[PDB]
């Protein structure tokens, strides 16, 4: 739980030899022939299925975040993981993603098929229409189940500083924000409003961004999701900040120079009302490379006009937007190994997870490790830990 | 498995040596079995050869490698248990099948040496395994590409390939095609 | 061609594009084209078909998301004003030109709610072009140093295979002259 590595390996690989305290060691030595050592490392609390505290629950959970990869890195610790993701892990995994891919077309589906003429069109009484009733009471199913979910994990595992980790920090919020924003629609869609529809395509594009986190079964899509996110934050955020502030700054210089229509009724000529906010669109395409130019040319200064607007493109496209890729670059070459090493985290929490859901005789049928006597004890009695085996080479210590 | 009296001892042998044996091998003769002996197929099909001779080297007891041969035990038992098989087939520790194989590629010059210019019998070093396989071939089964590997297993492969040329002054032994041709250089490609 | 049916063409077309994009076999006679053609494919593998999953994840998410947004032609008969039957398709396209940099809003602004649609749609360009497509050729850049050298081992692969497999093509009186 306090991250200390030194101390933390040292008890898991304990060899001691003498013959009295043998009890005390975790690393046994099975078998040995040549160059070719067995060994036997003790899971008593590692792997403790629900009847006990585990410090694997406590690494993956609760534990200091800075040094978690070191101490998931170790003897049993990485092979105890894949194990559970061969026999229940990579399996349940790989159906909750598809019982939630087809959960976002059924979402899909009744939002092609939603009316869109009068208030709450209900107008069932037919066979496409009750197929349609299917699935908007599916997806409420999902907005009250991702909603208690995360409610139980308020009185359960919430209140880190869950904002922003990319260790599922993120996504609570999102599927919470999916989960009160497809109610809010069930509950306007009864209460007569007819902005049901502009609240469900929020939730519909939050959603299936929520299918990122399914790559998490996957080095390759899930350190690529990570990516993302710290771009997302470590460098679109600081390049907005700029070019926001730019924009207002040519915008309302370029606003100016436009005569009213207190003059002749013309968007393209004059300027009443809305030409603010469409300029901050093409002043957004343009830089994009998506808008162009199309001088407008019908101003009291039409030559300090155009020269504002090449200033535009130099600093907010030629420079900005390809600094923008360049940081990229020195964001992804950092963030490489650190995006490698949170998945680890990632998918270790992937496994507990679903392995917490199960109930407890079924954990000890997954239970991993073999029953073992690694010697005897107290009056004779033997010692029947469950165990690892890891067989190593080495031919060098004959 | 087939286990007698004789392994249990090499088995559970502590400080390098142990005073059993030659006495179990005393009375051996007594009951007149020594061939029959120090010879035994463990049927267990995870040890499928082994004799006390294969527990003798492993174990680096010089002691009773120079005292088993010595009774006219083998030097030839097809250790070929799926434990003896290479790590592909299911197995841990792959060497050949054959002692003098074994005492090549368990980093044990002593023996080798030994068990080539020893009076009894002697194991020449162009016998096949149920592969092929000699002991040169073996050696590159063993070899990783690492430092402490490759340093040893280049040292006796040179050994007794000079060795041999001393001793059947005839085809290289490094041309021993085995039983899919590839001699141990094609081997190791 | 041979059976009567006329898709004789559209099977040659794939054939025909298919089989340039072969010649970059031929590329493994140079390392400076060889090479080359090797970091094509690792990038295509190691970092376009990620970039396609998400891609897509995003594209019907919006789509869908836009498309519940027009009104149907059970209203008259237009495309840029109502939707019926081949809405959500063009969409597809038209947000693969809009990440592209190759088409242009043009906001359809025939819709229930206008303003949730153009919100949409920026988030789209944002999240898809300046995030999405940039970060592109940022991982790009991260793979074409790391898979340099190991493309240049490849090619001596490659290169050593082109050599014997014209040895073997030729008999063996050749092959000992
Ligand atoms: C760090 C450097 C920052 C530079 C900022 C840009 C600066 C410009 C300074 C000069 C100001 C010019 C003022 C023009 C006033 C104006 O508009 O006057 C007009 C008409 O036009 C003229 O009379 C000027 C004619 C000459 C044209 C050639 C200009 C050559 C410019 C060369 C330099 C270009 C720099 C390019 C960008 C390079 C940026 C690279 C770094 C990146 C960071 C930004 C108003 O007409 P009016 O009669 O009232 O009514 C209309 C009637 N009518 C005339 C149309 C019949
Ligand atoms: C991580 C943050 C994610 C943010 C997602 C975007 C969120 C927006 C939240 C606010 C919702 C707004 C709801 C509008 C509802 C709507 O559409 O209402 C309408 C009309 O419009 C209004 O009344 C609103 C007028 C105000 C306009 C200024 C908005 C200012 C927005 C500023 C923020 C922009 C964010 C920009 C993107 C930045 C993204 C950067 C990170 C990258 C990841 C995405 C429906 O008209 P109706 O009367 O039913 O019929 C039509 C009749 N008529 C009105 C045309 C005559
Ligand atoms: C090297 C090994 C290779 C083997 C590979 C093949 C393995 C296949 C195993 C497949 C079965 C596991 C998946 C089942 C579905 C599942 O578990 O779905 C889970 C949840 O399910 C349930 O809640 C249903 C409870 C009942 C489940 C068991 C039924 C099957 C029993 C058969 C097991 C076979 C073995 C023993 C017999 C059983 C009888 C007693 C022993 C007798 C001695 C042998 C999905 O996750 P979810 O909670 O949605 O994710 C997290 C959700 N959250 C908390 C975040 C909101
Ligand atoms: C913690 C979250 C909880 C959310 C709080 C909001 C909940 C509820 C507010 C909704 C009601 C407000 C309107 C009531 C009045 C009304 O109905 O007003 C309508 C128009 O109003 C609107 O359109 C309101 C805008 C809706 C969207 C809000 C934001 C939604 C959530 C935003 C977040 C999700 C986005 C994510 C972006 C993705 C990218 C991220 C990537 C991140 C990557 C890491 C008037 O029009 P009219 O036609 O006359 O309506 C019919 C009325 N009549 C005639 C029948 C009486
Ligand atoms: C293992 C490969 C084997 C291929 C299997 C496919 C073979 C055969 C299927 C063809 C017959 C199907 C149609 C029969 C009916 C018919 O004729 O139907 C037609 C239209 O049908 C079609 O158009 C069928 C689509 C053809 C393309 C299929 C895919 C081809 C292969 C795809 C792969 C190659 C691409 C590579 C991409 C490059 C990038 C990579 C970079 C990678 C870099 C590393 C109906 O129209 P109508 O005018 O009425 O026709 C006249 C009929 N009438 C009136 C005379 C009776
Ligand atoms: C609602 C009804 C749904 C019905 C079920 C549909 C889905 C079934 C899931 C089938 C796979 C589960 C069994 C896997 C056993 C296994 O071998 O798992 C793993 C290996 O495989 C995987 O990681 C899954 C491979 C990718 C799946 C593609 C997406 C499939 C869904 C779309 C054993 O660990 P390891 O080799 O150490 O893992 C490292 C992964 N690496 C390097 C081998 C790829
Ligand atoms: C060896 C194979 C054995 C197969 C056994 C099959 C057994 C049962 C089938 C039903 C499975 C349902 C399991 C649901 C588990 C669950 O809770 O799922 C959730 C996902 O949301 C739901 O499910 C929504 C609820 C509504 C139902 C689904 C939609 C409607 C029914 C669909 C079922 C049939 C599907 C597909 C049919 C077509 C299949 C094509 C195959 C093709 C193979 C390539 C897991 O999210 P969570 O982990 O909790 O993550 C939350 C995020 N947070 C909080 C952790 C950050
Ligand atoms: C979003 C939810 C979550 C999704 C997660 C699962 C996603 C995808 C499943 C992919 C699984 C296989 C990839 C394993 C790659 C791998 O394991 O290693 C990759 C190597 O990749 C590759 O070589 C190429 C990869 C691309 C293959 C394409 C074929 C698979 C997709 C199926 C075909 C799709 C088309 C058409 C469909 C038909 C349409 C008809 C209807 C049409 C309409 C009518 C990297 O290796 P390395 O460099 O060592 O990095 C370390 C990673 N390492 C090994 C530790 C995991
Ligand atoms: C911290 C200080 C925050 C102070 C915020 C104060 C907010 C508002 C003050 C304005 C009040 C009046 C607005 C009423 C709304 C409205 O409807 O206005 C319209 C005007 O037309 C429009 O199109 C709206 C233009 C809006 C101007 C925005 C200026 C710039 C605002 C900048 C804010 C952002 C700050 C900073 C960015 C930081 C970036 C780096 C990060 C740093 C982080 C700390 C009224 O039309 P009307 O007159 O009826 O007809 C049109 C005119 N006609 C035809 C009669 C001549
Ligand atoms: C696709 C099939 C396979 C193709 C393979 C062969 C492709 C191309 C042949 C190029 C061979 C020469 C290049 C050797 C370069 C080299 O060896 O080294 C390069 C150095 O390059 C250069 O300096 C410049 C290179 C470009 C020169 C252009 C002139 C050649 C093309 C001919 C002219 C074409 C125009 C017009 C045509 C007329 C039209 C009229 C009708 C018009 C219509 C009527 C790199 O060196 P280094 O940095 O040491 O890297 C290590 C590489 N190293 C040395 C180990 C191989
Ligand atoms: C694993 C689950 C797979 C389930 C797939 C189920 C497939 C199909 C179900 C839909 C059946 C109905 C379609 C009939 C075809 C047709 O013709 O439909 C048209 C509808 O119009 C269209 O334009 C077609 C729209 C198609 C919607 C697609 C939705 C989204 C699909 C998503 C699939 C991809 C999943 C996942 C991506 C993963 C990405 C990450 C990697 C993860 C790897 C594991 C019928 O027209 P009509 O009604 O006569 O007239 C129009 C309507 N009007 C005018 C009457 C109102
Ligand atoms: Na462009
Ligand atoms: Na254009
Ligand atoms: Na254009």
């Amino acid at each position: 739980k306090t991250g200390k590595i030194g101390i933390f390996q040292h008890i898991i690989r304990r060899e001691v030899t003498d013959e009295d305290t043998r009890h005390l060691s975790r690393k046994f030595k099975d078998w040995a022939y040549g160059p070719v050592y067995s060994s036997l490392y003790d899971l008593s609390s590692l792997d403790t299925c629900g009847e006990e505290a585990s410090v694997l629950e406590i690494l993956v959970y609760n534990s200091k975040i800075e040094n978690r990869h070191e101490m998931l890195a170790v003897e049993p610790i990485n092979e105890l993981l894949r194990d559970k993701w061969r026999k229940f892990g990579a399996v349940s995994f790989y159906i909750n993603v598809v019982s939630y891919l087809c959960a976002m077309v059924i979402f899909t589906l009744t939002a092609y098929y939603q009316p869109l003429e009068g208030t709450p069109p209900y107008p069932y009484r037919t066979t496409v229409d009750y197929l349609r009733l299917a699935g908007e009471v599916i997806t409420l199913f999902t907005g009250v189940l991702f909603f208690f979910t995360n409610i139980k994990d308020l009185f359960m595992k919430k209140c880190p500083g869950v904002n922003s980790l990319f260790i599922d920090g993120s996504f609570q919020l999102l599927y919470f924000i999916y989960s009160v924003l497809v109610i809010v629609s069930a509950a306007l869609y009864l209460a007569g409003i007819e902005a049901y529809l502009a609240v469900m395509v929020f939730a519909l594009v939050l959603g299936w961004m929520n299918a990122l986190y399914f790559t998490r079964g996957l080095k390759l899509t899930g350190t690529y999701s990570i990516m993302i996110q710290k771009i997302l934050f470590k460098d679109l955020f600081r390049f907005l900040l700029v070019y926001l502030l730019f924009m207002i700054g040519y915008a309302s210089a370029l606003v100016s120079l436009l005569n009213p229509c207190a003059n002749v009724p013309t968007y393209p000529s004059c300027r009443d009302s809305e030409t603010f906010s469409t300029f901050l669109l093409d002043l957004f395409k343009l830089t994009i490379g998506m808008g162009d130019l199309e001088m407008l040319s019908s101003t009291k200064y039409p030559v300090v006009f155009i020269i504002l607007l090449v200033t535009y493109i130099i600093l907010t496209f030629v420079l900005l937007l390809n600094m923008l890729i360049a940081l990229m670059g020195e964001t992804v070459g950092q963030v490489s190994k650190e995006s490698k090493h949170i998945w680890k985290l990632q998918w270790a929490t992937t496994i507990l997870d679903i392995e917490r859901s199960f109930p407890v005789f079924l954990r000890k049928a997954f239970r991993s490790g073999e029953m073992v006597t690694v010697g005897k004890s107290s009056d004779g009695t033997p010692d029947r830990r469950w165990c690892f085996r890891v067989d190593e080479v080495n031919w060098s210590h004959w | 498995t087939g286990k007698t009296c004789l392994p249990k001892a090499l088995l559970n042998l502590s400080n390098g040596r142990n005073d059993t044996i030659p006495v179990l091998l005393d009375i051996a003769e007594r009951t007149g079995n020594m061939r029959e002996f120090i010879n035994s197929p463990f049927r267990d099909i995870y040890y499928r050869g082994q004799t006390a001779l294969h527990i003798a080297i492993e174990r680096r007891c010089k002691h009773y490698v120079e005292l088993l041969v010595a009774q006219g035990a083998d030097v030839h038992a097809q250790a070929r248990g799926r434990f003896f098989q290479p790590k592909d087939e299911g197995g841990y520790f792959y060497f050949g099948e054959l002692p003098l194989s074994l005492a090549a590629c368990t980093n044990q010059p002593h023996i080798v040496n030994y068990l080539t210019e020893n009076p009894h019998k002697k194991a020449d070093m162009r016998r096949q395994d149920s592969r092929g396989n000699t002991v040169l071939h073996a050696l590159v089964a063993i070899a990783d590409n690492t430092r402490e590997n490759t340093k040893f297993v280049t040292k006796m492969y040179d050994l007794l390939l000079l060795k041999c040329a001393r001793l059947f002054p005839d085809s290289n032994l490094e041309a021993v095609l085995n039983n899919d041709g590839l001699s141990p250089l094609m081997m190791a490609a």
